[PDB]
């Protein structure tokens, strides 16, 4: 009946990596002359950034300020769309979404978007000094990041709670 | 090429209290289009050829404009409304967003059970975003040990 999107990510990169997403869809085809799929990002906290599309006739769009980077791909029996995004730093850190615009001529908007996926560019300083250590002594930092890691969630909730409070009190008083 | 600029950036209102937001642009645009987007979750298509609501939409919204002059009208603000509302067009490459105006309630911090239920639910698709950042932060964090033992 309707359309799906749905974002396949890496979730997390290092810098100058090529981040590689995938979009699947259903409920119409890159066969039909009127159908593209588009890639739109946002930053978080920040406003959206439409990156590249392409259509049925297998033509292609790019955000001019990065089209270097971009490449957009297809595969239409597969009801696949690809994106590849080279040579990555931390301006990529966003949430990547999938979307539908059909193409008449006149209105070309996105009627239909995926869930999105979220990736991470890695602030990437040198780790070589590591390499210094042995197992142990890397498992032990290992270890460490896991509490340390759970105590920032839970900080989280807590934050969230005290924000629930005032509507929670508000529903019980009447 | 085309820039929208979306004011106000941000807009705190009162339940029931009309509003408008607008949208502008550098050059004639044929359509406006809108989208809503509630913080943690995909953006909805809201308004689509300058004033056709889709499928969903509540009545209280309205669009209109010509040649550059763009703008969304909410009739009756409710609770549920307080959202990011993004302005984008496609009259010539690229297709390009607005700045968005961030929908706020005067009154956020004794409404009626339902809509006091329908902001407490609004919550949870944040929290869950941020939580995630943090496992990313720490999935970011962990690489680094791992491959230094993965040499050898």
């Amino acid at each position: 009946m309707q359309v799906t999107l749905k974002e396949s990510g890496p979730g997390i990169l290092q810098p100058s990596q090529t981040l590689s997403l995938t979009c699947s869809f259903s409920g119409f085809s890159l066969s039909t002359s009127g159908m593209g799929v588009s890639w739109i990002r946002q930053p978080s906290g920040k406003g959206l950034e439409w990156l590249a599309h392409i259509y049925w006739d297998d033509d292609k769009r790019y955000h001019p300020s990065l089209k270097s980077r971009l490449t957009i791909s297809k595969d239409t029996s597969s009801n696949q769309v690809f994106l590849k995004i080279t040579s990555v730093d931390t301006a990529d850190t966003a949430t990547y979404y999938c979307a539908r615009s059909i193409y008449d001529g006149y209105y070309d908007y996105f009627d239909v978007w995926g869930a999105g996926t979220t990736v991470t560019v890695c602030s990437g300083s040198d780790y070589e000094f590591l390499k210094s250590w042995t197992v142990e002594d890397l498992q032990k930092r290992l270890l460490a990041l896991d509490p340390m890691m759970e105590q920032e969630i839970e900080e989280i909730r807590q934050k969230y709670q005290s924000k629930r409070q005032p509507i929670l009190d508000a529903i019980e008083a009447k | 090429q085309i820039v929208l600029s979306q004011s106000p950036a941000i807009l705190s209102a009162s339940p029931g209290e009309k509003v408008t937001m607008t949208c502008r642009a550098t050059s004639s645009v044929t359509y406006m289009h809108w989208y809503q987007q509630k913080p943690g979750s995909s953006p909805k298509p809201w308004i689509y050829a300058t004033s056709n609501l889709a499928s969903g939409v509540p009545a209280r919204f309205s669009g209109s404009g010509s040649g550059t002059s763009y703008s969304l009208t909410i009739s009756r603000v409710e609770a549920a409304d307080a959202a990011t509302y993004y302005c984008q067009q496609w009259t010539s490459n690229p297709p390009t967003f607005g700045g968005g105006t961030k929908l706020e309630i005067k009154r956020g911090s004794s409404w009626t059970v339902e809509d006091l239920q329908k902001r407490l639910l609004a919550l949870d698709p944040m929290m869950e975003q941020e939580i995630e950042e943090i496992r990313q932060k720490y999935q970011c964090k962990r690489q680094p040990i791992l491959d230094a033992i993965e040499a050898k």
